[PDB]
DNA sequence: TAGATCCCGCGCGCCGCAGAC
RNA sequence: GUCUGCGGCGCGCGGGG
């Protein structure tokens, strides 16, 4: 259960040594390592391709990090410790931004941005009621400790569909999200969804992951029948009405928002495996389509050299071929190959390629796979093709 | 009233001759078994003025209705029977549509066959969809042919209404149609998919053959093979195996029919049809001619076998069944197949991950001590410097020039070298089968998926060494059933499961997933879930071929009546279609409707992907399904027949007493109330009981008990004769078999071995393949089953004729009887739905009363005089309030909740003027 | 002038009501960009990451917090929009009622949490982690692209701009060489995606923090606009970040531990995208932008043919394009059918590399009309070969 | 009970083919 | 003058309904 050791050893977790689970979940953690950043970027790209590139009638949505609109006191427990926190009984030597209208606000979700951009999306489209707005970005939320501002990466997709099929569209979106969570996951059973009802009676689905501590919500879907959209732009309804069919009606917006950082943490937890196995092997069996480092080039005994430039050339060729290769032939003095393989696997290294003294003539280099602890011999040629094929297999299925 | 509970009627004279001796016998019988003294709850009395009966009795009333319904179809049948047929024309026409062949084969185009009777055959091209390609028909006048218009080369892309044939006039008399497997041709006749009814009825020589010297399923095998086991074979010369050629051979002595060797319809292309048009048309006409021969030899014999007009009227009505689908059948198929694919891929991924994790025992030789994969061979067969970016084209072309020995060494199993043999067998080649990284091409069907998961019990190799899953699998060579395992295999012992291939077995593994000593175990995450996947997947895996590829013909807007249109629920880009079940009206030794997919016992069950098949049979808007399942139909029929044999009172035999008075809760009921306490559990005691009224014995009961759970033969029905002793105490001597217990089965036994028609209600004769008079034989079990199941068929026939009479006497816009395992549904207009309930109740009143009128019972109990609930719905589900597994819920589709009525429907009458609501 | 209106009409830019003037687009106060602009910005960011991260060998990704929190921030020193109260954003607090503090006792000198206008502070903070990531490699560096907020002047609004900041650590002796190499790489990047590389220019500046620094400018039609700034900051900032740290901040170059020299290069991604769009724009209003950065690559349309067949062909083409990773504009499903010329003009205004039209002839034989906006030439191409031709064109554009 | 054996997959042997080493 | 794996042709056994 001491998975934090692996996160600290590899550049996949935050820099701070003390990173509580609650702090990481709330987004108040110091950050994430380069491997974590790469994994988050890959997950975001996959989600965008599935929802934006794959789904038709869906367009990107951009929301400002902070809302300069006057609005009113927001979801802040303390109103800048000004209205409720007055220095002394009076100390009237004076709002100092006490009025919310006086200054901007820190956006917590893209729902306001989606509502604002709904009119623009409808105008751009050919009056079609079915429309989509996606936005992936960092949202800041207040976390109270017995206060702080925690930034978490979240992806929000809002689909405006006719009210008649609003429930069907919401169900389809929930099913698609559940399938996506199951895909690229070692144990899709862990990720599930649960029906929930809002305070006003709005129904929706919330996605949860069964972490070892317990079930934690990682996504939430809410369907609004032109309530928030009408509130944002209540002056006129003709311009806010979409043409689902022969007549124009007020669209219903189903917004699904998922915490990208929470999703990455859940995926990392799922990668690790747990009794009666009788074979302990610390390995992060992350999906190849999302693994940070796909190919790890290495060096032989070091007695003959020629491996550093080989690794550099392999990395350059992979970059020209769209494959990311970590040039591991520069570092030396390891004195052991088992430790290097274990580190690469813990770094989510799909394959490890080693060049020996027999690499010049009869270039059969050694290949090691994280999934199977068995050695292979592969020709120097077509290695990039093999990596590309493996990546394509991971991405497609 | 009363006398242990009876109803008050409208029909009937004085009568009232119970008999003091009969009452004394019944009372002293009810003293034992159940308790004679039960106050019971008197049900509310119902005052109902029945519609005016005809004749002097109920039997004559039923005989008059059925004659009125069967007169013109019998006239058309006799018109065909007394007809002479000219020779076949020399050359068939090529024109589309219908072509009539007058004298000397003069071909003239005609719109439709303007004949009161026909013998019809249709051929379909399996490769090019399911649209028909050519049909041949005959009447007393001449010959007719039809070409399907697909012989031209144009694109049609399915989903049409003029694709099928045309056989009904514009009606501006009764249009009998005769055929072999005439349901299949009815699926293509057209004017049968219309929701508005039509007067054409169909006579299937398959149905008549099953009635007239049909064959059982255990007898079909013995007939095919001969194209304790000692049997008489005098039934071979009267019985066939239901094939057109064979039926023609049996009923007609002549040259055998020739078949098309190339089989251009089942395995061929439309071009082959165009080249061999004349030969295929000749074959179709030969089939029609043999059908006419068979019909001529069948119809008078048919009417001899089933003299009652009611049987013929019921067969005519049951040949027109209708299943609306309404735009969600395709959606149900699509979501079902998508879920199937997703679950299959998830299970495959879990299996590949298990295989990958199974490689860690190679790193430490630890496979030998592993109880799972010990027997596997597990042999490890092999099977600075500048980047220099140049000569890329030469390197690429070297691979293409590497044909011969350069590519011979790698071949298929080269990737991942040095791995154990089994893992390499799972791994495909690099080039041909793509790469599919990992041990792909792995499924449950392989012998290696066991020992990668499951292995419950003690030792579960699942190796097909003439024994499949080997194991004693119970307490007490060495390590045969030991928990550590790793058997020496010194000598095979097939202990524990000693039945081997003798037992019929079944998919008892699917319900054994829940406990039953069948789970993965140490896996924790991916092991058990694969078994969960199999449990959820097996049904659709097995049945997606049948449920998919169902013939759905979507009616256009012009083909719908004014009721479906101008309704709150309409359009929404909606497709209102229909499925004719292709159901043979008589498809068994008993004349039961037989359909492999629609007429089976299935319902929307959680953890089953392919379930809610019965759902999505949704009535068109403005119409609804009014239907009911008879409350223990076969149980009550056996009880009443047994009660009539013992005395004149209904509850005399103590088995009809329990069927009448016993209740599910706070009541001695055989189903889910008692027979679980002496037995094991409910929903298995139901199956236990339904097997005895259909005929069974200690062997079948013991095997059923063994299937229920893991119990030895002593705890099974070998030492346990108590179920046999306390129920079905037949074959008792020194009594100058009859009863001697709750159940009176000797009436069925005396019915079977009597050589008479043997049907107590309608007098439908048994098949000549089973008659003792035709052949002395020991197929008694099938005949005992036949009596009750054909009495059930006769109950259905009576219900059908009564419902038709009530719908025609009173203008109730309903039709299209669908019968499913003793349940009957009628697609009726909403405005009359309550009447259709009342009529149905009245039908259940008359039908039971008819069942009462025969066997000598002039009164009927109040409890069974009416249906417990009349299900009025917009869908076909077992209960009015149910759900499904694949969708979120029924309200994901436009499915509301119905109502089961009860005695509320009794606040009306059957005339159009009910409570003044009309007009 | 007309370029902004054309972009807004084709959904390239956001609403012109708030960003009518070019100043808003140049600064971070602009109200975002349109879907075409968003796609172009994403493509440019991906290309920059590949050139800086993929091309680099010892460079690893570095993540920096959006806002730097704590009372540690100096009193009124580089404190812009320093609220950290989850509400309000005061860019300038020059005149305030100093009763207890500038604004409040709790909200002044303690709660800053001001979003950094550059990633240099984040790079300095994460240099400790990056050294371990690069195995104490003195020539290592860290690059990251993110949104930076700056104050723009009554009330001082906060303008957000997407900028890419790269901190390269090199030995002080070779620090000048590293700066020159970075300048050459920046020139190469400017000439890679610019129709006229002469428009991009570089200037040399001197400052106390950095003796030699390079500033990149683009010759926009309005005038020269700064798009990149390079500062060769010394080890003083590292010493300030780490007080009394010995052998920790210093990197190992040539087996010798010495204080690394960190050069920070910051480039405005939005400014570069705007400059590229302006360069592309120039009788027909067509923006000849680079295909790699073009928001729209291939557009599929259906006309003059069966409705069902055309829809099926369009769906198949879109699925094939998605499977290959090339975005396809959903031209189908539009029943307006105003005109072929109007569709071509819209595609040109949408930065569509090529226009694909499928008609009854395509259904009959599989050949569809392909038109090139840059060449204005229309030909017939096979549906199967269309993807191969697009891939070949993309490869040629990438490697020219 | 009605309870099934045409299509549909698991295995084996058997005979014929390239071809360097 | 071989034996490593691939293309049609026989056998056995359950399994759906």
């Amino acid at each position: 259960a001491l998975l934090e050791i692996c996160q600290r050893r590899h550049f996949l977790s935050g820099s701070k040594q003390q990173l509580s689970r609650d702090s990481l979940l709330s987004g108040c953690h110091p950050g994430f390592g380069p491997l974590g950043v790469e994994l988050r970027k890959n997950l975001a790209a996959e989600w965008w391709t599935s929802v934006v590139v794959f789904r038709e009638q869906v367009f990107p949505v951009d929301a400002l990090h902070h809302k300069p609109g006057p609005l009113l006191p927001g979801d802040s427990a303390f109103r800048l410790v000004s209205a409720e926190t007055l220095r002394e009984i009076l100390q009237d030597k004076a709002f100092l931004e006490n009025v919310l209208k006086t200054s901007g606000k820190l956006r917590e979700n893209l729902l306001h941005g989606a509502l604002e951009h709904y009119v623009n999306c409808l105008d751009l489209v050919n009056k079609r009621l079915p429309y989509g707005l996606a936005q992936i970005g960092v949202c800041f939320h207040p976390v109270f400790d017995t206060k702080s501002i925690g930034e978490k990466t979240e992806a929000s997709l809002v689909w405006f569909t006719p009210p008649r099929t609003s429930n069907q569209w919401l169900d389809f979106w929930l099913r698609h999200r559940l399938q996506w969570w199951r895909k690229f996951a070692m144990s899709p059973s862990n990720f599930s969804s649960s029906d929930c009802q809002d305070e006003e009676g709005r129904k929706g689905n919330k996605l949860y992951y069964n972490f070892p501590w317990g079930k934690e919500l990682i996504e939430t879907l809410w369907n609004l029948g032109d309530h928030e959209l009408l509130h944002m732009y209540p002056g006129n309804v003709s311009k806010l009405h979409g043409r689902d069919g022969r007549k124009n009606v007020v669209p219903c917006v189903l917004s699904v928002n998922g915490d990208l950082d929470r999703g990455m943490l859940a995926y990392l937890y799922d990668s690790f495996q747990t009794r009666k196995k009788n074979l302990h092997r610390k390995v992060l069996k992350l999906h190849p389509c999302l693994a940070p480092i796909k190919v790890a080039l290495d060096v032989g005994r070091g007695p003959t050299l020629e491996l550093r430039q080989v690794c550099q050339g392999l990395f350059n060729e992979l970059l020209e071929n769209g494959i990311s290769v970590w040039p591991g032939y520069l570092e030396t003095m390891q004195s052991s190959l088992e430790q290097l393989y274990s580190k690469y696997d813990e770094m989510s290294i799909l394959f490890t390629v080693l060049v020996t003294e027999t690499t010049l003539e009869n270039g059969l280099i050694h290949l090691r796979s994280r999934d199977t602890t068995m050695k292979e011999m592969m020709h120097i040629s077509k290695l990039k093709d093999f990596l590309i094929k493996y990546i394509s297999s991971a991405k497609n299925v | 009233m009363l006398s242990r509970g009876l109803h008050e009627q409208i029909f009937g004279q004085g009568g009232e001759m119970p008999g003091e001796a009969a009452v004394r016998r019944s009372v002293e019988h009810l003293q034992k078994h159940g308790l004679w003294g039960q106050p019971a709850v008197p049900l509310p009395d119902v005052e109902l003025r029945l519609p005016p009966l005809y004749g002097d009795n109920l039997d004559q009333h039923f005989r008059l209705l059925a004659q009125k319904q069967s007169l013109p179809y019998l006239e058309a049948a006799n018109l065909l029977l007394q007809a002479q047929l000219p020779p076949k024309p020399p050359a068939w026409a090529w024109a589309e549509g219908w072509t009539r062949y007058g004298p000397e084969g003069e071909a003239v185009p005609v719109a439709i066959p303007e004949e009161r009777a026909l013998v019809f055959a249709v051929a379909v091209c399996l490769a090019e969809g399911t649209c028909p390609t050519l049909a041949v028909a005959i009447s007393p006048s001449a010959w007719y042919s039809w070409c399907s218009q697909r012989l031209v080369e144009e694109r049609y892309s399915w989903t049409s209404q003029l694709s099928p044939a045309d056989l009904i006039p514009l009606e501006v008399q009764e249009q009998l149609v005769v055929g072999h497997n005439v349901s299949f041709d009815r699926a293509h006749i057209r004017e049968q998919y219309l929701i508005q009814g039509s007067r054409m009825r169909f006579l299937d020589t398959m149905s008549m053959h099953m009635a007239i010297s049909g064959l059982s399923s255990f007898q079909r095998s013995l007939w095919i093979a001969a194209k304790p086991a000692i049997s008489s074979w005098d039934w071979l010369d009267i019985s066939s195996v239901n094939s057109l050629a064979e039926v023609h051979r049996l009923y007609v002595g002549g040259p055998p029919l020739e078949k098309e060797p190339r089989e251009l319809f089942v395995k061929g292309t439309m071009k082959d049809i165009r080249e061999n048009f004349q030969d295929l048309m000749q074959y179709c006409a030969q089939d029609v001619w043999a059908t006419h021969e068979v019909f001529q030899q069948q119809l008078p014999l048919f009417l001899e076998r089933c003299p009652h007009p009611v049987t013929l009227a019921g067969m005519l009505e049951m040949g027109v069944s209708y299943l609306p689908v309404n735009q969600n059948w395709e959606r149900y198929l699509a979501e079902a197949q998508g879920t199937y694919e997703e679950l299959q891929r998830e299970m495959k991924k879990s299996l590949m991950d298990l295989a990958n994790d199974a490689c860690q025992l190679l790193s430490g030789e630890r496979y030998k001590e592993d109880p799972w994969l010990w027997d596997l061979e597990w042999d490890l067969q092999e099977f600075s410097e500048e980047e220099e970016f140049q000569q890329d084209v030469m390197a690429r072309a070297c691979l293409q020039k590497l044909k011969g020995t350069t590519e011979l060494l790698p071949k298929r199993p080269q990737h991942l070298p040095g791995h154990p043999g089994w893992y390499r067998k799972l791994c495909p080649r690099l080039d041909d089968p793509a790469w599919t990284p990992g041990p792909s091409l792995l499924s449950l069907q392989m012998r290696v998926t066991p020992k990668l998961m499951a292995l419950t019990w003690d030792g579960f190799p699942l190796h097909y060494s003439e024994r499949h899953g080997w194991g004693y699998l119970v307490p007490g060579p060495y390590n045969d059933v030991d928990i550590p395992g790793c058997w020496f295999f010194k000598l095979p012992h097939k202990d524990g499961n000693s039945c081997n291939v003798g037992s019929p077995f079944a998919k008892d593994f699917l319900p054994k997933m829940e406990d039953g000593t069948l789970q993965a175990g140490p896996g924790g995450a991916s092991g058990p879930r694969a078994l969960e996947i199999n449990k959820m997947i097996s049904f659709w895996r097995n049945a997606h071929k049948r449920i998919s590829s169902q013939m759905v013909v979507w009616l256009p807007r012009s083909a719908l009546p004014r009721a479906v249109i101008r309704h709150p629920d309409y359009d929404e880009e909606g497709l209102y279609g229909a499925i004719l079940p292709q159901v043979v009206t008589a498809g068994t030794i008993t004349r039961r409707a037989v359909e492999p997919t629609w007429l089976t016992a299935s319902n929307a069950r959680p953890d089953r992907v392919g379930s809610e098949l019965k759902a999505m049979v949704q009535a068109p808007p403005g119409y609804t399904l009014v239907g009911a399942d008879v409350d223990s139909q076969e149980l009550w029929i056996a009880a009443v027949l047994g009660d009539a044999h013992f005395a004149g009172m209904h509850g005399c035999t103590a088995f009809g007493w329990m069927t009448l008075q016993g209740r599910k809760s706070r009541g001695t009921d055989l189903h889910s109330k008692t027979a679980t306490t002496v037995g094991i559990s409910r929903e298995h005691a139901k199956i236990f009981n339904y097997g005895r009224i259909y005929g069974a014995g200690q062997p079948f009961a013991e095997r059923l008990l063994m299937q229920f759970n893991h119990r030895l033969t002593q705890q099974e029905a070998a030492e346990k004769a108590q179920q046999m002793y306390a129920a079905t105490k037949g074959l008792r001597w020194y009594r100058l078999k009859g009863g001697t217990e709750s159940e009176m089965f000797n009436k069925l036994e005396s019915i079977a071995t009597s050589d008479i028609p043997r049907t107590p209600v309608l007098g439908c004769c048994i098949s000549r393949a089973l008659e003792p008079s035709a052949v002395q034989e020991e197929f008694m079990t099938s005949r005992v089953n036949w009596v009750v199941q054909s009495s059930a068929v006769d109950y259905l026939h009576l219900m059908l004729v009564a419902m038709k009479w009530l719908f025609e006497e009173f203008a109730i816009d309903g039709r299209f009887c669908i019968s499913i395992h003793d349940e009957v549904r009628y697609l009726v207009r909403e405005e009359d739905r309550y009447r259709a309930a009342l009529a149905l109740q009245i039908t259940n009143l008359l039908t039971r009363c008819m069942f009462a009128y025969k066997l000598g019972l002039n009164d009927l109990p109040q409890s069974v005089a009416f249906f417990s609930a009349v299900d009025i719905d917009r869908c076909l589900r077992k209960e009015v309030t149910m759900d499904c597994k694949t969708p979120s819920n029924p309200t994901g589709m436009e499915r509301r909740y119905g109502i089961p009525q009860g005695e509320a429907l009794d606040i009306y009458q059957i005339i159009e003027l009910t409570k003044g609501s009309l007009e």
